[PDB]
RNA sequence: UUCUAACUCUGUCCCGUGAUCCGGGACGAGGACCGUGUCUGGUGGGUAGUUUGACUGGGGCGGUCUCCUCCUAAAGAGUAA
RNA sequence: UUUAGUUGCUGGGUAUAGACCCGAAACCAGGCGAUCUAUCCAUGAGCAGGUUGAAGGUUGGGUAACACUAACUGGAGGACCGAACCCACUGUCGUUGAAAAGCCAGGGGAUGACUUGUGGAUAGGGGUGAAAGGCUAAUCAAGCCUGGUGAUAGCUGGUUCU
RNA sequence: CUCCGGGGAGGCGGCAAAUAUCCUUUGAUCCGGAGAUGUCUGAAUGGGGGAACCCACCUACUUUAAGGUAGGUAUUGCAACAUGAAUACAUAGUGUUGCAAGGCGAACGAGGGGAAGUGAAACAUCUCAGUACCCUUAGGAAAAGAAAUCAAUUGAGAUUCC
């Protein structure tokens, strides 16, 4: 599944990278606990447009 | 000699009786299959 | 009440075994079927349906909410 | 080697609830194994459909089953055991 | 290089259909049966009368104490004899029977792995079986009924006026 | 039984004659149309049950004794409303109201499963045949239907049936 992030993974990378992740590690760990959501068109350009600053501002 | 038939009337209701054949489907394919024949007495 | 996915309809369909004598004898092929829980985040919890892994790929592409709502308006309890 | 988040529990507690089913929740023990779908090798009288020749001084056992030469074959040809 | 066909009607033959008529033992699908019988489950009932005398117990003998022993009690047992009841070893009779399995005279068990009433469970390549291929409604090396079905038969029989 | 229309001398259904009481020109019997009444079982629907039976509850009116009249009381699906856990918002659950469905019956339609006897002069591929049979479910018909179709002179022009 390709994803973006909405905080950071020790190895996968922090804060709005796409990267291509595992349906499993997608599906079952980081999607339900909220760290990142798949990279739809829609789900880019909402992170994108808007929320990407509201984001940025929660540091931990 | 003791021969075959040995009547009881509850234990022949319950086997062969109007409820017992409502209860399955065979059962009422058994008794379309009588009226459609037109048998005076459907059950015993 | 019957292995049927409930993502994409599919349920177990017939065919014939055929030997190298070329004997043929009925059988049937399955759905790779099973149960698997999804959080949904517009009720707040898990909804657990009994589906394929097509289903799975499915609800990768769309979307869980996408999906359920198609299911809620064909008529099912989810 | 380790972990938990998929998945398992004919383990404990709570609610529906007046309930040793079931569902939801909280724990605990396991855990990417087990198990299931498709494909594939092995085993498989458990079960199923069938086959298992003819001649013959009755049948079975024995012998024979196609081709060449002589006799039986009665001075043309053909002629059985 | 062969130089009269064609379309109707009638008749002989052939082919596909049940194909001149009657006759299997069978195979398959869906239903009906444990009121007989096999095993099991729940709840009730039955077993005249008479014998034998196990364990245990008490008392007295006997021992340094045991041990051992006698008498009296006691009432065990897939114990004994024998009616009801349940069976079925021998013989006569019966064999178009009184009876589609019996009568008569004898025979076995008879407090137990016993007999029995009522109501339930198991259904056909299945059931049940202290096991005989036994029993599963007078039917069992695969029940009965209705459908496929007018199964097929190189076989047997029959086939009508001059 | 009532009304409306027709009709004009007999009538009181049949086995099934006799008899009696009778009805009818103030229009009967009879024929056609529209209404009233319509016990119990049966999808049976208040609960149960061995069909034609047993036992109930709640309202309104009525009775003074131990009752009577009428109405209501099934399940599932949908909608509105109310209520409401573990758990704080919620959801699950629960109830009331309103609406709808269930069952039966010839053949024909569509869909889900699907044999064997037989023929091959044996038999396994094949045939029988998607036939028999089982299941679900419509309509007066159903299904199909307006080319990502055929054709091969660059032509035809949805589906169905002969
Ligand atoms: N129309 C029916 C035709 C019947 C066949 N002709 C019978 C036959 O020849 N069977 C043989 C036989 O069983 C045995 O070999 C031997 N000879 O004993 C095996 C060993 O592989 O090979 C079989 N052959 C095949 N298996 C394949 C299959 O099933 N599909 C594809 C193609 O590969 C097929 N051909």
């Amino acid at each position: 599944m390709d994803v973006i992030l909405l905080q950071r993974i020790k190895n996968l990378g922090k804060l709005g990278d796409k990267v291509s992740v595992k349906a499993g590690y997608g599906r079952n760990f980081l999607i339900p606990q909220g760290k990142a959501v798949a990279a739809t068109e829609a789900n880019t350009a909402a992170f994108e447009a808007r929320r990407a600053e509201l984001e940025k501002q929660e540091a931990e | 000699m003791k021969r075959t038939f040995q009547p009881s009337e509850l234990k022949r209701k319950r086997v062969h009786g109007f409820r017992a054949r409502m209860a399955t489907k065979a059962g009422r394919q058994v008794l379309a299959r009588r009226r459609a024949k037109g048998r005076h007495s459907l059950t015993v | 009440m019957s292995k049927v996915c409930q993502v994409t309809g599919k349920r177990p369909v017939v065919g014939n075994n055929v030997s190298h004598a070329n004997n043929k004898t009925k059988r049937r092929f399955e759905p790779n079927l099973h149960h698997h829980r999804f959080w949904l985040e517009s009720e707040k919890r898990f909804v657990r349906l009994r589906l394929t892994t097509k289903g799975m790929r499915i609800i990768d592409k769309l979307g869980i909410e996408k999906v359920v709502a198609d299911l809620r308006a064909q008529g099912q309890k989810i």
